[PDB]
RNA sequence: AAAC
């Protein structure tokens, strides 16, 4: 016996509550406006000029061959109501460890030589240094500096000049360059400091957290790894906390969990962004991760946490299938159906078939995540509607929604970032990340 | 009067006109376009440019320039506009690049462009109906966000109307529960994975479901066994719950029954006549070619070809008691001539993510349960040999769950391009 | 390193 979960409505501009981002996007535009984008350019000139033709592509509207399952793109200044031109664009021209040493230090160079600041940074790499070698070294080390920075190739832009020896382009984005452009477009308007959407059915006071654990390979303890916590409210504009190098994971049990010397300073990290953010504290607070955790890590969680707050911890896994199927057609279970197995434990169907796009999200069949609320009382709908409700916060990519919650999504991005660089200290909002 | 007329082409133009539509809804305006209603009609449509217009625009396109609809549009508001001396009462508003100049309808050329982007143009409009004494309401956004759900979103609902899962339960299990105890303790070197049935060495016991004389021809003639040490648990109470002894705890008798249903479909799969694979975590059981009729079982088929390599629809199997149910796992295990399996495991991945597409709900759903069936002992059960006499009976029908929303099945059409899109996407990954 |  399913149920089902209306599917959450996010905010627009004018106070409009709409289904798909791309849908409420072109509709009301981005909930909260920015004046325009400054972008920085860091690359060759061929790079350079690269970037000003997708620019010029960009400006003008840009369609997929599927109007319905990824709507079109009506143009940047008609979708976000902010211009991003080819004027605001500074570049610094270049003629593994070399080449993101030189593009830092351009970029370095830039942040403190120019007097006009710049919104968003963005770099073009050449397609030898693709093939020859960067993203999160670089990202972690512009991590210090506070510079939010998209990085693109040169066959990214213009992958129809990009040819192979049979003459066929490496990548062809024929059929979803309005949906690359609508991506991309989203990317720099979150680095901007926008926040293009954010949740509308959400009960106030409510924090979402996120543990990410990523091991060392060059570590000569087997063990290490690096944690991090992502926490979001409504906003899908999260705020990341780098952990503690050191023994982390369990090799034999093959977990990775907290001793309370560190669950303590995370959880406390995590609520003083919140009261700087809110000046209260939070009526609950969840707390998601790929495995459960030990009693250890709950008592440190629970000594930090406030009494009037309602703590709750729920482990989300891509676990051993329960892949459900509908007896006719070839159109898989809709997303949005969950199966309550009892009061703590539920499956989440984020992905498959969603109506508003006659299409799915999933490519082969829709694997539920499952959700489980190892530690806490909490309501088991009400975590299924929050994390249906995260799952469409991805402002990496202008997707009507996301498989993985937003909390756990950029686990594997983030903690390469972090362990990226060993010697490198770090307070952030996701902005810096993605 | 006060309505904002729009004329367009239908089918081409849908985008540019939702786009602009809905924006000047947005700002408190009267629009009328040709597709904001449902179930609508040239009666009306030339009723409300006689009286109820008060502006009208026309879209400006290579494929709307020569449309009869949106022609005798431009008539009859042609007409109005002579009726109410208007010398801007019709506005092009080219959004098409290609449109070359003098190409365009005569009575337009002599007369707003969005070639160069769409906000620019909705700016440009938009100062050109504040020019003139346009009408208009205070901007209400809630109004046009009611339009989009109920125009543009009202095939895309979900439907109140009333699942075949991979849990196939467990109807009947074996009544006890059996621990083994021998006078000599079983040597480190000798493997209980090489076993001829299910056994578990748990603390110095061997849990099993079967009795003693079942491997008594296979353990070294060293151990001596006894028959009064063995203690058996009653099977019915231990899903119950009911259990509690400081020996076993229930926790532990679910989770020893798992790995013995486990193991029991492993060696369950020598004599099903089932070939395995080498993957990361367990062993996959997938079906050779040659063996299987025309690769079909039940008229659905489980090995195929793809490129010089073959496809064999493979299954593994996990067991579970929360209500008592197996779950199994779909893979798709790639021979290079139908006999070799192939030596690297990338080839494996990427042949595998390259074949997975094509497939959906039925042809998975399908190709499991044929799987399942091919699988089974009785026509509705599957007999997993865990004693000599004890048999575990896992219906060979899976979990059916009673839903209660569903969408209206799209035309296969909209997966084909689901599928020839997200293909390409995924050849490009 | 558009992106899942
Ligand atoms: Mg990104």
């Amino acid at each position: 016996e399913l149920i089902y979960i209306e599917e959450p409505s996010i905010l627009f501009a004018h106070g409009q509550k709409c289904t798909d981002p791309r849908d409420g996007l072109a509709l009301f535009g981005p909930l909260n406006q920015i004046y325009g984008i400054k972008s920085g350019v860091v690359g060759t000139q061929k790079g350079l000029q690269i970037f000003k033709s997708y620019l010029d592509k960009i400006q003008k509207p840009i369609y997929n061959h599927n109007n319905i399952t990824r709507p079109m793109f009506p143009g940047f200044e008609a979708v976000f109501g902010c211009k991003w031109e080819s004027q605001n664009i500074v570049f610094k021209e270049i003629t593994t460890y070399d080449l993101v040493t030189l593009f830092n230090d351009k970029i370095i160079t830039a942040n403190k030589n120019d007097e006009e600041r710049v919104d968003v940074w963005f770099v073009i790499v050449p397609e030898e240094i693709y093939k020859y070698c960067f993203h999160d070294q670089l990202k972690a080390r512009l991590l210090e500096h506070t510079i939010p920075t998209q990085i693109l190739r040169e066959s990214t832009l213009a992958w129809r000049d990009f040819k192979n020896t049979f003459g066929a382009p490496i990548r062809d984005f024929s059929k979803i360059e309005g949906h690359l452009a609508w991506t991309i477009s989203t990317a720099a308007y979150y680095k901007a400091g926008g926040k293009p959407w954010k949740l509308g059915d959400i009960r106030p006071g409510v924090c979402y957290l996120g543990l990410v654990y990523k091991k060392i390979e060059k570590s000569k303890n087997p063990q290490n790894a690096c944690c991090a916590a992502q926490m979001f409210l409504d906003n899908g504009d999260g705020t990341v906390f780098k952990g503690e190098v050191g023994p982390w994971y369990n090799p034999e049990k093959g977990e990775y969990h907290l001793k309370p010397k560190e669950a303590k300073a995370l959880l406390t990290q995590a609520l003083e962004s919140y009261k700087e953010q809110n000046k209260s504290y939070p009526k609950e607070v969840f707390i998601h991760a790929r495995t459960r955790f030990n009693d250890e890590e709950w008592n440190a969680f629970n000594e930090v946490t406030p009494k009037n707050t309602n703590l709750v911890g729920v482990t989300i896994t891509k676990s051993k299938p329960l892949k459900l199927y509908k007896t006719e057609g070839a159109f898989p279970i809709m997303r949005g159906n969950a199966y309550i197995v009892d009061e703590k434990k539920a499956f989440l169907w984020t992905l498959g078939f969603v109506p508003k796009l006659q299409s799915t999200l999933s490519m082969e069949v829709p694997n539920p995540i499952f959700i489980e609320i190892n530690k806490g009382e909490a309501e088991i709908q009400q975590v299924l509607k929050d994390i249906l409700a995260l799952t469409k916060l991805n402002y990496n990519a202008c997707i009507y929604a996301d498989g993985e919650p937003v909390t756990l999504r950029f686990a594997n991005k983030i903690g390469e970032i972090l362990t990226a660089s060993t010697e490198i200290k770090t307070p952030l909002a996701f902005k810096y990340y993605i | 009067r006060n309505k904002i007329f729009i004329s367009h082409a239908t089918p081409e133009d849908d985008d540019f006109t939702r786009w602009l539509s809905l924006k000047l809804i947005g700002l408190g305006y009267e629009v009328w376009c040709d597709i904001l209603f449902l179930d609508k009609f040239w009666s009306t449509i030339e009723k409300e440019i006689r009286e109820n217009t008060c502006k009208f625009l026309i879209v400006s396109s290579t494929a709307g320039n020569k449309r009869e609809g949106v022609l005798k549009e431009l008539a009859v508001a042609t007409k109005v506009k002579k009726h109410l001396q208007d010398d801007m009462f019709i506005i092009p508003l080219a959004i098409d690049e290609n449109l070359s100049y003098d190409d365009i309808n005569i009575e337009i050329v002599r007369l707003i462009d969005f070639k160069k982007s769409w906000a620019k143009g909705l700016q440009d409009l938009l100062d050109a109906f504040e020019k003139q004494n346009v009408p208009k309401k205070p901007p209400d956004h809630s109004k046009s966000n009611l339009l989009y759900q109920q125009i543009f979103l009202h095939d895309k609902q979900a439907i109140e109307k009333e699942y075949d899962s991979n849990w196939f339960p467990i109807i009947s299990f074996p009544n006890e529960l059996r621990f083994h105890r021998y006078d000599w303790r079983l040597p480190k070197q000798f493997d209980v994975r090489t076993l001829a049935f299910p056994a578990i060495r748990y603390k110095e016991y061997l849990c099993t479901f079967a009795w003693e004389y079942d491997f008594i021809h296979q353990l070294p003639k060293t151990e001596t066994y006894n028959g009064q040490e063995s203690i058996r648990i009653s099977t019915s109470d231990i899903l119950s719950g009911r259990y509690d002894t400081d020996f076993i705890r229930n926790y532990e008798c679910q989770r020893l029954i798992v790995q013995l249903i486990n193991k029991a479909f492993e060696l369950r799969m020598k004599d099903k006549n089932v070939r395995e694979y080498q993957m990361s975590k367990t062993f996959a059981y997938w079906i050779e070619k040659g063996k299987l009729e025309k690769d079909k079982f039940e008229k659905i088929k489980l090995v195929g070809k793809q490129k010089n390599k073959y496809w064999h629809f493979g299954i593994s199997a996990a067991g579970k008691l929360y209500s008592p149910v197996l779950m199994v796992s779909s893979h798709i295990i790639f021979t290079m001539d139908g006999i070799n399996l192939i030596k690297s495991k990338s080839i494996q991945h990427s042949s595998r993510r390259k074949q997975g597409k094509n497939w959906w709900n039925d042809k998975w759903r399908e190709k499991l349960l044929a799987f399942i069936r091919f699988l089974s002992d009785d026509q509705n059960a599957i007999y997993l040999n865990v004693g000599s006499e004890e048999k575990i009976l896992i219906s060979n029908k899976p979990l059916k769950f009673f839903g209660k929303m569903s969408y209206v099945t799209p035309s296969e059409v909209t997966l084909e391009e689901e599928s020839v899109l997200a293909d390409i996407n995924n050849f490009e990954e």
